[PDB]
């Protein structure tokens, strides 16, 4: 197409705070935040508007639906600030202290009220139009993007999180629905269809999901800074518009990923966002550099070449009717080894010889590929490749065998998938109980001790020799990214005994395991001594942290407002030619400024701690929520955050100890 | 201002290089091509399809292509050159000539004039007259084409010869008239009209490191009318050709590329080139002609491409009818649609029983060959080689396995992705081991290679097609010792020479063997005479290493004590391996130190000031948001304030520059320390400590002190 | 206080209507209001203001 | 809408003048280029640059900045393109075909030569499409040179007083020309024949920003945002108001309709064609225009194209189909008014007897001033006010004094302060003034000094008197701020 | 000046802080007319440089002149704060006296 409108903002704008929104009622303008912590709006002249700090996130939309115009939302990593542009009025200035890491503006589930929901360390949180919290709930880490789709088809939209533990979970009002785990840190979702949204990471994947499964995916370099769905071509159906960090703007379809529309800029993309500029009555497409230049716009022989291909493949095949027996496999066999990885064993029944491997899997290794690549004297039938997971989630390499004789120029590429399981480490060992761990978390299954048997093979890389059916069933396991166990106990009453003084891991095994023997609801038994001792020492730490920043608060202001005098002071005697005490108000402006430096490298210091305590004690809850299924999770959820407005820590501990 | 429409013509095999031709014919002219399986073929193009004509049996593969006549007739009879002899053609299927001209390994570049035939070889060049012997010449280095000025507006054949060490020998007979010197190795050169250039004679030249020229061939010396010399056009000149299609009434001159560029230069200043159209093509350019061979009455461009794509360039609109709502849009789908859905079929079936047939023990499993044209050229205006792998096909995914520690930047026009797998230097010798899936539809792959002074070795590099059995072909590249020096042709002996003799038992080529096993640029085969002296070059920082060198003695002088010693041990290497015990003799001037760290102060007082200035950057813009800097900032930071972004973008590669330079330093301090018979491996931390202060005349006395 | 430091007068207007929701007839709050008006220099809702504080206090010196 | 408007473009960097900007055939064939001498972006690079359709074909620099260029046939042989000569310097470069084809110099004056500013052409015998014309120039010389069809030789030498801005030729140049030149000096001077000297001059009160010739009102634009029509004769027939500035001023001819109306391209970002007293076809531009042309522009009788002050073009086609606030009084008026009717004697005694009282006061605190002598206003004609600055223990105290005074300077006075000194330290607190000159404000300043550690605020007085005398001619109070010490 | 804090640097005339004509009403600055009931709270315009608030009159911008910011009974010092805060009754007394004495 054209750009029906192009314009050069003088302001580097923030990639991803940019929004659009009509702060005259019916009159829409741009929103972009810039260096300094100051926000700008264009009005069709650029406007400033002074946060006076690093702005994090920002939106506009209807806040309150009694009257017509788009509020200004400004997120930061401690604050949140709705504003009536046109009346310059603060519809609410909420203080998080979780932070402002991705925000929304939209009706959740069964609430009559459009919030303003926002993301931080690790919890979530909602405001109506005076700032009232509405909706709260923890998630698994770091929240990056959040947007509003209705999973489910039910008429209220759930909302879609993603967290910095690679997940994308879905939100109802209260209720958690399902989880997919991508493979890097989410980075922007965009729902415009029914039940599909399109996601970003920061490998370069951009994609799209269905309910619980990716329509297609793409993986470049110039990882995407913004995405938007819309509409170029007008066919109905809306399209991911994408921002590069080059500057490409490919608008591809919802189908199979094919470019559509394409674009370039000079500098990356801030923002694609949609909104009717020029007053036409239908909506645009705005994209908002990096460097500050806005654009707008309004909505072939590649199969001769595989032609080209199919004749070569026969050509090959008649020239047929480096080389190497023809009945040539490449046979797998995965392994853990001690004395420390999860080994991969490839072979070959030949004499030929195993040249290079090129493992290709998403989120174990570093990069994308591991290539292994023995020395010329090393070369042999068998090679093994060492893996090491970073967590438990159920990987599959794609596998590239490069196959050969000793001195070739070409040889063949044997390619091969195998699926390392969840728990692929933690190798079985012979259980010692004099170093049996004493945090341990008790619940009760269904029935078919032989299904129990199957959930253990098909998510642990047992050895052959193992024979286990109904009655002890102890089995222990160590670690391999620690020195810990795992021990997995069954009783004849079908009681499930997990013994890990990690948390995370006996969350991961107990919705791994209500997931297999198709469980919705469970309750728990689990006690976690040194863990939640420590808990405890955070949360006693996290007061005296508070009044600490306070008391460093009110001096670095005490002394801040000394600085202002003294350069009225200085500027009069400046201006007055009285040189001797200028130099004595720079000098006391000097040692001012010296000890305010101390003071702030003191409360920066301070209040990092404070922000880890405060990051652990969410962590906290939500592994306390996360070992629970189904509804007996959400309660613990509330339970946790009502037990620490009220500072009852021993109840506390007691909801998550027992729920 | 000039608009050319990219239409698509048929698709043939991989070509060499100028392996396209037009047949003259007012009309349509005719398209001749050759596939590297041998099989030339020739179309029309009548309307949209190709009438193909006399497509031949396949044979060796088709290294050149040319149309000449015996007289002043119409030149219409096309020779072609396989793989020793030359095969002759008319504009029809009927083969006249076979001159076999029985030689080594191959042809790389011919020439008809009427009746003479100028070939080259690898080294050699000949000169028949109708299947008889007449001019016979052996070159030190490759050829890389041969062209000779027309023998009817002058009177005497002067057959140049562009050699791979950036010279033009002007050859008469069977010995060098004289020799015109021109930056970077030529590949291509052709009379720039379709006579010669008016003012009598005229040739004009294109290099592989990007570079056009006018060399105007007197009777004894050239006269250098112009250059195009480009800054960022790099890409070696394949194919040029003359022809005037903006229309202006002079001919203009349509230039192809490495990187599928095509440029249209006219003359427009009556005596000088500009470009006025270019165009990328996603591969490499092979050949390019003008004139018209689709929609008579419109002139067009024919571009050769590497894979075989013989595409146009027309003058002509596409879409030149439309209403309320183009339908060859639709015939070519349709067309596409339906070979492609019985090729399915038929590959299909075939797959089925090549994978049921594959279990079949005593037989075997063949691989399908395939070319990869590569190109590992280094780069002056930086100290980088730029590989660059193609394949006809579309690559999967490309090995980067390493011996050297080596830095793989990143290029912008590259879409690959990149993953470094994690090395460990200790029990695998790969230092590196990279992997660049290729995304979607691309044929062409380049990256970038930067290597020390030092740390020689080989690379490879194992290239796989998207092709059905998706084999693998492997690549073994050298990063030899010194792989920083580009070979020129004259050095300044007012320099503080280092000198250094190897004597003792040596057979010519073995030291000569040597030599190429160190240096980059020299040919393999053994210059005769016994005697060669080469001139050489650091591209990092000029420092001369002219090598001088006789049956069984070899003085390499220097500017630079790296150079020297690296020199030392590397032949002392290879000695040993070879079982020589030679005798070396060193030199030294005790003021080259100080001329090298001369050499270098300006380098690192560059990277410190960028680091000085890169550090405020942001805090000033920090204040530029504000009060719009009208008469607060002081002159010294607004320096900075608008130098902003370039300086923030040199940021960026600084790092790497700056580690580079410790290195070099600490090399030379270790070495000028070394040859006096010393081992100061340890006062390097205190080197160190220097630089991050780097008092230049502290410098220099730690370097004379200690 | 608190928002006219922060240059809000819009916010300060619509809080004490608020308070005089919740005190209907308070004097303070209807006299910052109308010296909020005034600083505004609007002046004729600042004397309907100081008339509903006359129309309350009937001796207060600034209205 | 009667304009029917063909292209608006703003990046084309055309910043010439509705002088230097000419179109005509240059080629045959019926189809009519625009030839313009552009200055720089700012006026630093000459550059002449022929416009044909809306995309430019040839731009190559020029010597010097172009003065004028107009078009103009040199001869009847085989009629070709009409030669364009365009002024530069003192040199005019004639173009044919758009070709350098000859470089006509002016003769010099006895070196001390001129610089020519001012181009049009004028009628030989035949006045029609095919006629030969003939230049005149406007020397920077107050000199008019009526030169030869092929731009080689002199026809006329006629002197002007002023040197000329604008010129117009009307009639044919052998029995009956009229040529109107607008000079710096304000002014119109018409030129017939016979005539050296005009001695037929019209001033417009303000500098003539343009000059266009209608054929029997000649029309001049003032510089005070105005036409003037005069006739031909030196009598002025009409004059009309613009609402903003006039940038350039030129002609819309059409012969279908026989229309020739004066144009005005006004800074108020608006265009009106103007005919003998009525406005019509007022146009509206994105900005203010500073050239307009109409004529045969591509193969339209009826084009006009026009340049933005910032650059840019735009092309317009013209279709071939063109109640008081009286106060209220309530009824404490009238009550007030009732009170004063029926008791308007005492009102009147006692106000008597207050205004007494009041003179008597007032006379009383006025002797009282005069003895403390307190008034800083106080034959003998003085004035001094104390101004204090600043903040923290020191201030600046700076005493404005002034004569007053027809013509009469003051030699021998002198300042006197009087402070506290445990709380002010005065560095001088007695200085001589200066020769007060009637009429001048000196400013004497001083460094008052807080010496009381707790914030105390004493008055200073300051005395301004003679050195003969011992009573104080004036004297001024100033109440010392605090100290906001340390 | 030296303090920033309203959010829109330039807000629609007639959203922000920062009658009879000059002819009738005095007035103290280029508008402001002169205002019945000085409260200390008055600002009446605002200056726009440090300079010029310097060199003007102390008591143009303020009720009072413009500062440049805005034995003893018991040592606050010696007495220690954890202690009185436990005691509500001595504690209101005693922030009242620390805060407006
Ligand atoms: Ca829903
Ligand atoms: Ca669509």
């Amino acid at each position: 197409l054209q750009p029906v409108f192009t314009l050069k903002l003088r302001h580097k704008i923030s990639p991803r705070m940019v929004a659009v929104g009509r702060y005259d009622g019916t009159h829409p303008c741009l929103a972009a935040a810039t260096q300094a912590g100051k926000v700008f709006i264009h009005n069709p002249d650029v406007s400033l508007l002074n946060i006076n700090q690093t702005v994090s996130c920002l939106t506009a939309g209807v806040l309150n639906p009694e009257l017509g115009y788009d509020a200004l939302l400004v997120g930061t990593q401690t604050n949140l600030l709705a504003y009536d542009v046109y009346n310059n009025s603060d519809l609410f200035y909420r203080e998080v202290a979780d932070g402002a890491s991705a925000i929304v503006l939209g009706t959740l589930g069964d609430i009559t009220s459009p919030l303003a929901i926002i993301g931080g360390n690790c919890a979530l949180q909602g405001f109506n139009h005076e700032g009232n919290d509405l909706f709260w709930t923890v998630t698994g880490d770091n929240v990056h993007s959040l947007a509003l789709c209705d999973f489910d088809g039910d008429g209220k939209k759930e909302l879609l999180v993603g967290s910095e533990d690679f997940d994308i979970r879905v939100f109802k009002e209260d209720e958690i629905v399902a989880e997919m785990s991508e493979t890097e840190i989410i980075t922007s979702l965009c729902p415009m269809y029914g039940s599909r949204f399109g996601y970003a990471l920061s490998n370069g994947t951009v994609g799209v999901y269905d309910k619980t499964a990716r329509y297609w995916r793409i993986k470049s370099k110039n990882q995407a800074m913004s995405i938007h769905a819309f509409d170029l071509n007008s066919d109905g159906v809306c399209e991911l518009i994408t921002g590069w960090s080059n500057g490409k703007v490919d608008a591809r379809s919802d189908r199979t990923g094919e470019v559509i529309f394409k674009d370039n800029f000079s500098s990356a993309i801030a923002g694609v966002v949609e909104g009717d500029y020029r007053m036409e009555g239908c909506q645009q497409l705005i994209c908002c550099s990096v460097d500050g230049e806005i654009r707008g716009y309004l909505p072939i022989r590649e199969l001769s070449q595989k032609k080209q291909n199919l004749l070569l493949e026969l050509r090959n095949y008649e020239e047929n009717a480096g080389v190497i027996p023809a009945n040539t496999k490449h046979h797998t066999a995965l392994s853990v080894s001690l004395g420390a990885h999860a080994e991969l064993c490839i072979s070959t029944s030949n004499d030929t010889i195993i040249r290079a491997v090129l493992i290709f899997a998403e989120g174990v290794f570093a990069g994308e590929s591991h290539v292994v690549h023995p020395s010329v004297h090393h070369l042999s039938s068998s090679v093994r490749i060492p893996i090491t997971p970073p967590k438990d989630i159920p990987v599959d390499l794609h596998l590239k065998t490069f196959v050969g004789y000793r001195s070739s120029t070409q040889f063949h590429v044997f390619e091969l998938t195998r699926q390392l399981p969840r728990f692929s480490m933690y190798a079985l060992t012979s259980p010692d109980p004099a170093s049996e761990p004493l945090s341990y978390v008790n619940f009760i299954i269904a029935e078919r001790a032989q299904r129990v048997v199957m959930w253990l093979n098909q998510n642990f890389l047992l050895p052959e020799d193992t024979n286990i059916q109904n009655a002890p069933f102890q089995v222990c396991f160590t670690s391999l990214r620690n020195g810990g166990q795992l021990y997995i106990k069954i009783k004849l009453s079908g009681e499930i005994t997990v013994n890990t003084d990690d948390i995370d891991l006996a969350g991961d095994i107990i919705q791994s395991m209500a997931s297999f023997f198709a469980i919705e609801d469970l309750q728990v038994e689990a006690d976690f001594p040194v863990y939640f001792e420590e808990l405890r020492k955070v949360l006693v730490k996290v007061d005296e942290y508070h009044s600490v920043h306070q008391k460093l608060s009110a001096d670095m202001a005490d002394n801040s407002n000394l600085i202002r005098s003294l350069l009225v002071q200085a500027e009069d005697a400046r201006l007055m030619r009285d040189m001797k005490t200028m130099k004595n108000r720079y000098k006391e402006l000097y040692d001012l400024n010296k000890d305010l430096l101390n003071g702030y490298k003191i409360r920066c210091n301070n209040h990092t701690e404070l922000l880890g305590s405060l990051k652990a004690v969410n962590q906290a809850i939500q592994r306390a929520g996360h070992l629970r299924v189904g509804k007996p999770k959400n309660q613990v959820i509330t339970a946790c955050r009502d037990a620490i407005r009220s500072n009852n820590i021993n109840m506390l501990f007691r909801i998550m100890r027992v729920g | 201002d000039l608009n050319l429409n990219r239409a698509d013509y048929l698709q043939v095999g991989v070509t060499s290089q100028k392996t396209m031709k037009l047949l003259p014919a007012r009309a349509t002219q005719k398209v001749v091509v050759g596939d590297h399986d041998g099989i030339v073929m020739c179309f029309g193009m009548k309307k949209g399809e190709a009438v193909t004509v006399f497509k031949t049996l396949p044979g060796q593969k088709i290294a050149r292509l040319e149309l000449g006549g015996a007289l002043n007739t119409p030149q219409e009879k096309i020779f072609i050159a396989a793989g020793s002899e030359i095969r002759g053609f008319t504009k029809r299927g009927k083969q006249f000539l076979s001159f076999e001209t029985n030689l080594t390994e191959s042809i790389k570049a011919m020439h008809i004039s009427g009746s003479d035939l100028f070939l080259s070889a690898s080294y050699i060049y000949n000169h028949y007259c109708d299947c008889k012997d007449q001019h016979y010449y052996l070159s030190g280095d490759k050829i890389n084409d041969v062209i000779c000025l027309p023998v009817e507006r002058l009177l005497r054949e002067v057959p140049v010869l562009a050699c791979q060490d950036r010279v033009l020998r002007v050859l008469q007979g069977s010995d060098v008239t004289y020799e015109i010197e021109v930056p970077g190795p030529p590949t291509v050169l052709a009379l720039h009209n379709g006579n010669g250039g008016d003012s009598g004679e005229d040739l004009l030249f294109g290099t592989s490191d990007g570079k056009l020229g006018l060399i105007q061939i007197t009777t004894s010396k050239p006269i250098h009318k112009w250059e195009i010399r480009n800054e960022k056009k790099r890409g070696g000149i394949l194919c040029v050709d003359s022809f005037d299609i903006v229309g202006d009434g002079v001919k203009d001159l349509l230039v192809g590329r490495d990187d599928g560029m095509v440029e249209v230069y006219g003359f427009d200043n009556a005596n000088e080139p500009v470009l006025r159209f270019d165009h990328t093509l996603s591969e490499s350019v092979t050949s390019i002609q003008g004139g018209c061979v689709g929609k008579d009455g419109y002139d067009e461009i024919v571009v050769s491409t590497y894979s075989g794509w013989i595409t146009g360039l027309t003058t002509e609109p596409v879409h030149k009818e439309s209403g309320p709502g183009n339908q060859e849009m639709q015939n070519k789908i349709s067309s596409l649609r339906s070979e492609l859905e019985q090729l399915q079929y038929k590959v299909l079936q075939e797959r089925e029983k090549y994978q049921q047939s594959s279990q079949s023990s005593k037989a075997k499993s063949a691989v399908p060959s395939f070319s990869v044209n590569d190109k590992f050229t280094l780069n002056k205006d930086d100290a980088s080689y730029s590989l660059i792998l193609e394949v006809q096909t579309a690559i999967d995914n490309v090995l980067i396995q390493s011996d050297v520690p080596i830095d793989l930047l990143d290029v912008d026009k590259n879409s690959a992705v990149v993953s470094f797998s994690s090395c460990d230097s200790e029990s695998n010798d790969n230092f590196l081991l990279a992997t660049y899936r290729c995304q979607a539809n691309t044929t062409r792959l380049e990256l970038k290679i930067r290597s020390i002074e030092g740390q020689y070795g080989t690379l490879q590099a194992y290239v796989t097609p998207r092709i059905q059995p998706k084999t693998c072909q492997v690549r073994q590249y050298h990063i030899k010792p010194l792989s920083l020096h580009q070979r020129t042709h004259f050095i300044d002996h007012d320099r503080p020479m280092n000198t250094l003799t190897l004597t003792g038992q040596f057979s010519f080529s073995e030291l000569h063997s040597w030599v190429v096993f160190c240096m980059p640029e020299v040919p393999e085969k053994p210059p005769a005479g016994e005697c060669v002296t080469f001139y050489f070059q650091n591209t990092f920082l000029d420092t001369q290493l002219e090598s001088t060198y006789r049956k069984g003695e070899g003085v390499f002088k220097s500017d630079n004590i790296s150079t020297i010693s690296i020199l030392k041990d590397v032949l002392s290497k290879e000695a040993t391996k070879r079982k020589i015990n030679l005798n070396i003799s060193y030199e030294i001037n005790e003021v080259s130190v100080k001329h090298t760290l001369k050499l270098i102060h300006p380098k690192l007082e560059y990277q410190l000031l960028l680091a000085k200035k890169v550090q405020l950057i942001d805090a000033l813009k920090e204040l530029q948001v504000h009060e719009g800097n009208t008469n607060f900032l002081i002159p010294e930071y607004r320096c900075i304030l608008e130098e902003a972004d370039h300086l923030q973008e040199e940021y960026k590669k600084q790092p790497a520059h700056l580690e580079r330079l410790y290195g070099m330093i600490t090399d030379l301090f270790i070495d000028k320390f070394k040859f006096k018979g010393t081992n100061v491996k340890t006062k390097v931390p205190l080197l160190l400590e220097i630089l991050d202060s780097y008092d230049q005349n502290a410098l220099i006395a730690f370097f004379d002190a200690a | 206080k608190v928002y006219i430091s922060l240059d809000q007068p819009l916010t300060a207007l619509n809080l004490f209507k608020q308070g005089l929701d919740k005190f209907p007839g308070e004097v303070t709050l209807l006299c910052g209001i109308a010296r909020i008006y005034e600083e505004m220099n609007n002046i004729s809702s600042a004397t309907e203001y100081y008339k509903e504080v006359l129309k309350q206090d009937n001796t207060h010196v600034e209205a | 809408s009667k304009w029917l408007d063909s292209l608006s473009d703003s990046m084309a960097n055309i910043h010439t003048f509705s002088a230097c900007l000419a179109l005509a055939d240059f080629h045959g064939d019926g189809e009519y280029k625009l030839a313009m001498g552009d200055l720089g972006p700012d006026g630093r690079q000459p550059r002449l640059k022929v416009l044909k359709g809306h995309t430019l074909v040839s731009q190559k620099p020029l010597p010097d900045l172009p003065a004028a260029a107009v078009t103009f046939l040199m001869a009847s042989h085989e009629p070709r393109t009409p030669a364009l000569a365009i002024a530069s310097g003192p040199c005019v470069y004639v173009y044919k075909n758009l070709k350098p084809y000859f470089k006509f110099s002016l003769p010099s004056l006895p070196r001390r030569q001129t610089v020519i500013t001012t181009m049009t052409t004028l009628k030989k015998n035949l006045a029609d499409e095919d006629a030969v014309s003939c230049l005149v120039l406007g020397t920077e010389n107050k000199e008019l040179l009526v030169l030869d069809p092929e731009a080689f030789t002199i026809l006329a030498k006629m002197s002007l007083p002023s040197v000329p801005a604008f010129l117009e030729a009307s009639g044919q140049f052998d029995v009956e020309f009229r040529l109107a030149a607008a000079c710096r000096n304000g002014s119109i001077y018409i030129l017939r024949r016979d005539s050296k000297r005009p001695k037929y001059c019209i001033e417009l009160g303000a500098q003539p920003v343009g000059l266009v010739g209608v054929h029997k009102v000649l029309v001049v634009g003032s510089n005070q945002d105005s036409l003037h029509g005069f006739t031909y004769k030196g009598k002025r027939l009409w004059t009309v108001q613009m609402p903003a500035a006039i940038l350039a001023m030129n002609l819309l001819e059409q012969h279908s309709r026989g229309l020739q109306a004066v144009m005005a391209a006004l800074a108020n970002e608006e265009v009106r064609i103007y005919h003998d007293k009525v406005l019509l076809n007022v146009i509206r531009t994105p900005e203010a225009v500073t050239s307009l042309c109409f004529g045969r522009y591509g193969r339209e009788d009826n084009t006009l194209i026009m340049t933005t002050l910032g650059g840019g073009l735009i092309i317009k086609i013209l279709k071939r189909t063109a109640k008081l606030n009286v106060p209220r009084k309530t009824r404490l008026y009238v009550d007030q008014t009732l009170r004063e009717r029926e008791a308007g004697t005492a009102m009147h005694r006692t106000f008597q007897a207050d205004l007494y009282l009041l003179r008597l006061r007032a006379a009383r605190a006025y002797v009282q001033a005069l003895e403390s002598s307190l008034s800083p206003v106080s034959r003998e004609p003085l004035k001094l006010h104390a101004v204090v600055q600043g903040l923290g223990p020191t201030f600046k105290l700076t005493l404005h004094l002034q004569n007053t005074s027809t013509a009469r300077p003051i030699l021998g006075l002198v300042v006197c302060f009087l402070y506290n000194e445990v709380l002010y330290a005065l560095p001088r607190a007695f200085f001589k003034v200066p020769l007060l000159v009637p009429g001048l404000n000196y400013p004497l300043e001083t460094f008052v000094k807080s010496l009381s550690d707790k914030g105390i605020s004493d008055i200073i007085k300051v005395l301004v008197l003679r050195e003969g005398q011992s009573t104080p001619l004036l004297s001024a109070h100033i109440n010392m701020p605090m100290s906001e010490g340390l | 000046i030296l303090d920033e804090n309203a959010i829109a640097q330039v807000p629609r005339p007639g959203t922000s802080l920062k009658g009879p004509s000059p002819a009738v009403r005095p007035v103290t600055q280029a508008g402001r007319p002169i205002t019945g009931f000085l409260r200390p709270s008055t600002q009446s315009g605002r200056p726009g440089t440090i300079e010029q608030a310097i060199k003007t009159p102390r008591t143009a911008y303020t009720a009072r002149p413009i500062a440049s910011s805005s034995g003893p009974f018991i040592n606050l010092s010696r007495l220690n704060l954890a202690k009185y805060a436990q005691k509500p009754k001595l504690a209101k007394a005693l922030f009242e006296y620390i805060f407006h004495h």
